[PDB]
RNA sequence: AGGGGAGUGAAAUAGAACCUGAAACCGUAUGCGUACAAGCAGUGGGAGCCUACUUGUUAGGUGACUGCGUACCUUUUGUAU
RNA sequence: AACCCACUCCCGUUGAAAAGGUAGGGGAUGACUUGUGGAUCGGAGUGAAAGGCUAAUCAAGCUCGGAGAUAGCUGGUUCUC
RNA sequence: GGGGCUCAAACCACACACCGAAGCUGCGGGUGUCACGGUGACGCGGUAGAGGAGCGUUCUGUAAGCCUGUGAAGGUGAGUUGAGAAGCUUGCUGGAGGUAUCAGAAGUGCGAAUGCUGACAUGAGUAACGACAAUGGGUGUGAAAAACACCCACGCCGAAAGACCAAGGGUUCCUGCGCAACGUUAAUCGACGCAGGGUUAGUCGGUUCCUAAGGCGAGGCUGAAAAGCGUAGUCGAU
């Protein structure tokens, strides 16, 4: 079975998406849906959208069913970053980087 | 230490808190139903309450007393005229706080001020 | 005739890198750190050689030391009797018998004694 | 004041040993079978048993 | 936005920030070790466990316990300094 | 009072600010303050004079050339036996 | 040095044994010099420094050759070979070039120079989010609203935090459609993106007329040259 689906360049950075996404490695899909509608964090709105069509691929492309599946596999990779400059005080200046990750989400009956 | 005080701050001064529970109640006594925050809710009916105790008895000293705390004409005309007769045998308790869940912006517990009768 | 050093550069690297599997931290994958520890961990495999054949005849000493004093008779005592015998057996095999070939060990004990030393 | 060596993967990753997230009490409504926070107000307008909001 | 199929192609992990695509750096999975233990993090010795196969005088991974052990460069009469 | 100035305290010192702010403070019809246009400058200008100011630069501005000035002084100097 | 030590595990004499270094010997290898015609003997710590012998990289000849889409260079593992720099053979990736041997030329070998240029860590999900005039409900739109619009109610300025000229800026003005980036949060909103539209003078401000300070300046006077001063003149608003 092995449906994935992935979201790259989402607007987030990887060490606050990765504290959601240990929530729902190895449960059931069923269940781990639910995790994420009650949840305060923005990962947990982000990861919904990616987890909620990982299933759909799994229905159309492969005709399995809501129940069987289970989240087999989560992770956060890095992404490109947005390089800005902060003004500071005296005439110095800093830089912003604006931090994005991947988002992949594996669903499977096995 | 706090011991034994009553009263919450909400990062306002005496005026400002004072101000902002005559709206809210005022608000109250004319949708019948509000949303707010709900460390808001709990300090709200120990304003609410004691308005709608005052209104049972009806007399030109009652009314104005009541126009003194809701400075709002028609808040004073909604009690002594709706409410106060429809809780005339109610031992308190004339408001109902329910928790509803948390705002999108900031993640602000909210919560669903209703009186407890309501004609809905 | 313009020499790039790219490709030599890296191949250089990758030999210090590959020597210093299984260290700790920036000693197993940064350059500049694992260099020092494969220098460092070759000095000491030179002079633990060396170690290599004390610390084993100091443990093949103590363990004839227990087995002859079984047998009634001190390391020292022992040695100097077997000198005076004719027996040069090593000291490696004289503990391996104190081990294993207890019965032979007993019998050379008892020849050393015999030989008034 | 600031550090003098800089800090290695394992002692970064040892401070963020208490950084995991708790999950929420999540009930399911006796009547229908919606799935809301407990002891909060259903996100159809139910609680325990009765229309409160009516959206 | 981004993806899962399907099509084009010799090849889409050649898909437009597109040949090859290293390193620092950041992850997921498996094997072994790790919560009574003091120090340049290695090495000499060394049990147990895991895998492979020519089934143990073999190969690979880990390294409980233990002896010894105060980085590199420069400048100096002399530096763990 | 407006306007011009900067005597004191505290805050701020990675500042809201490469010289400020809140409280008090001095002059306030004059040797006053100010807008617009114009004149004087690098061993030169201007100075109720502090070696002060001349574009956040002054015991001799900035820029481009002589110019890769010179450095008996620090630092660094790359594969093997 | 510690435990601990009293007819000692202290001290004074005598005796026999043992431990103990990379010292010496045994065994197996490699090298320097000298001698003899492969043996023999004496050696082989080393900074500054002198001397000898080599590996590898880029280009040229050998080469109109040899290898290569039955898979080049490059990348990534494994195995093996030398005393070393290093060589060799293969799995996977890659998809078109490489260069035996012996010579010739060098932009010929990097860990350091508070070296230069890019990328990425630690501090750390930490400080901070820019005047302490102040916000509370209802409704609407919307995928989504603390922040957008409308309503009810609160606060703040009011010799300004209101209105208007000049300088300066340059389309920021209005409308429709949008939310990637910009806005220290979200945004359906915007001084943001795209496209259209919008500025009407005999009397208002310029130009035109006149000059101040000052500038330029036909001839002219001066000055190695560039040029300086200046007359008639003509520019120059405040
Ligand atoms: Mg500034
Ligand atoms: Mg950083
Ligand atoms: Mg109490
Ligand atoms: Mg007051
Ligand atoms: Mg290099
Ligand atoms: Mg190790
Ligand atoms: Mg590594
Ligand atoms: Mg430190
Ligand atoms: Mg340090
Ligand atoms: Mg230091
Ligand atoms: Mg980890
Ligand atoms: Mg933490
Ligand atoms: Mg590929
Ligand atoms: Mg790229
Ligand atoms: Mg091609
Ligand atoms: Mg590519
Ligand atoms: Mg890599
Ligand atoms: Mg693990
Ligand atoms: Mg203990
Ligand atoms: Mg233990
Ligand atoms: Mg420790
Ligand atoms: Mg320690
Ligand atoms: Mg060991
Ligand atoms: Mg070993
Ligand atoms: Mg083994
Ligand atoms: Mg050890
Ligand atoms: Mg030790
Ligand atoms: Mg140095
Ligand atoms: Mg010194
Ligand atoms: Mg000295
Ligand atoms: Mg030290
Ligand atoms: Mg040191
Ligand atoms: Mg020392
Ligand atoms: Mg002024
Ligand atoms: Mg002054
Ligand atoms: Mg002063
Ligand atoms: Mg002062
Ligand atoms: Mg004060
Ligand atoms: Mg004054
Ligand atoms: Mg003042
Ligand atoms: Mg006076
Ligand atoms: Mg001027
Ligand atoms: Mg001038
Ligand atoms: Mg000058
Ligand atoms: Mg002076
Ligand atoms: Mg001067
Ligand atoms: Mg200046
Ligand atoms: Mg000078
Ligand atoms: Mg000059
Ligand atoms: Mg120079
Ligand atoms: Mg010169
Ligand atoms: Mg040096
Ligand atoms: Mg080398
Ligand atoms: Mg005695
Ligand atoms: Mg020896
Ligand atoms: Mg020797
Ligand atoms: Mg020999
Ligand atoms: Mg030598
Ligand atoms: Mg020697
Ligand atoms: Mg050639
Ligand atoms: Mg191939
Ligand atoms: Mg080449
Ligand atoms: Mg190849
Ligand atoms: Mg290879
Ligand atoms: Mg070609
Ligand atoms: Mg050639
Ligand atoms: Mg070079
Ligand atoms: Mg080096
Ligand atoms: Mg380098
Ligand atoms: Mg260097
Ligand atoms: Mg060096
Ligand atoms: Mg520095
Ligand atoms: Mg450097
Ligand atoms: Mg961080
Ligand atoms: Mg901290
Ligand atoms: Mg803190
Ligand atoms: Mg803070
Ligand atoms: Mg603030
Ligand atoms: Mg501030
Ligand atoms: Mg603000
Ligand atoms: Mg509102
Ligand atoms: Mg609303
Ligand atoms: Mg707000
Ligand atoms: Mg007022
Ligand atoms: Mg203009
Ligand atoms: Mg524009
Ligand atoms: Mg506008
Ligand atoms: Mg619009
Ligand atoms: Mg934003
Ligand atoms: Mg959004
Ligand atoms: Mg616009
Ligand atoms: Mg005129
Ligand atoms: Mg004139
Ligand atoms: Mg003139
Ligand atoms: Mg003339
Ligand atoms: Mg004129
Ligand atoms: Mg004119
Ligand atoms: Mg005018």
């Amino acid at each position: 079975m092995e449906v994935a689906a992935k979201l790259s360049g989402a607007r987030i950075s990887a060490q606050k998406a990765r504290l959601v996404a240990d929530q729902i490695r190895g449960k059931k899909v069923g269940e781990a849906l639910n995790l994420l509608a009650f949840s305060s964090k923005k990962a947990a709105e982000i990861m919904k959208k990616v987890l909620e069509s990982a299933v759909a691929n799994a229905e159309h492309n492969e005709g399995a069913d809501v129940d069987d599946l289970k989240v087999s596999t989560v992770f956060v990779n890095e992404g490109r970053s947005l390089k800005r400059i902060m003004p500071r005080a005296k005439g110095r200046a800093d830089r912003i980087v604006k931090r994005s990750c991947h988002i992949t989400v594996k669903v499977a009956d096995k | 230490m706090r011991h034994r005080k009553s009263g919450r701050h909400l990062s306002r001064t005496s005026a400002h808190r004072k101000a902002m529970f005559q709206n809210m109640a005022v608000s109250l006594f004319e949708h019948e139903l509000i949303k707010t925050t709900l460390p808001k809710a709990k300090e709200l009916r120990r304003v609410a309450e004691p308005l709608i105790t005052l209104a049972k008895e009806d007399s030109v000293a009652n009314r104005r007393l009541a126009f003194d705390r809701t400075r709002s004409k028609a808040a004073v005309g909604k009690l002594f005229n709706d409410l106060g007769k429809r809780y005339a045998n109610r031992p308190g308790g004339y408001l109902r706080i329910l928790k509803c869940g948390f705002r999108a912006g900031d993640n602000a517990p909210m919560a669903y001020v209703e009186l407890v009768d309501r004609p809905v | 005739a313009r020499v790039k050093r790219g490709v030599i550069a890296r191949r250089r690297h990758k030999k210090i890198l590959k020597l210093a599997k299984g260290y700790y931290g920036a000693r197993s994958r940064v350059f500049r750190v694992a260099k020092q520890a494969v220098i460092k961990a070759g000095q000491y495999a030179y002079r633990d050689r060396r170690q290599r054949k004390r610390q084993f005849r100091a443990l093949w000493i103590a363990r004839i030391n227990a087995g002859a004093r079984q047998n009634g008779l001190s390391y020292s005592r022992l040695i100097a009797g077997l000198k005076k015998a004719a027996i040069e057996i090593d000291r490696k095999v004289l503990a391996d018998l104190a081990v294993n070939e207890k019965a032979a060990f007993t019998a050379i004990v008892e020849k050393a004694k015999a030989s008034l030393a | 004041a600031v550090q003098q060596n800089k800090k290695s993967r394992s002692a970064r990753d040892m401070r963020r040993s208490h950084d995991a997230l708790e999950s929420n009490a999540l009930s399911v409504e006796k009547s229908t079978g919606e799935v809301h926070l407990r002891h909060h107000v259903s996100p159809d307008g139910f609680y325990r048993g009765r229309k409160v909001v009516d959206k």
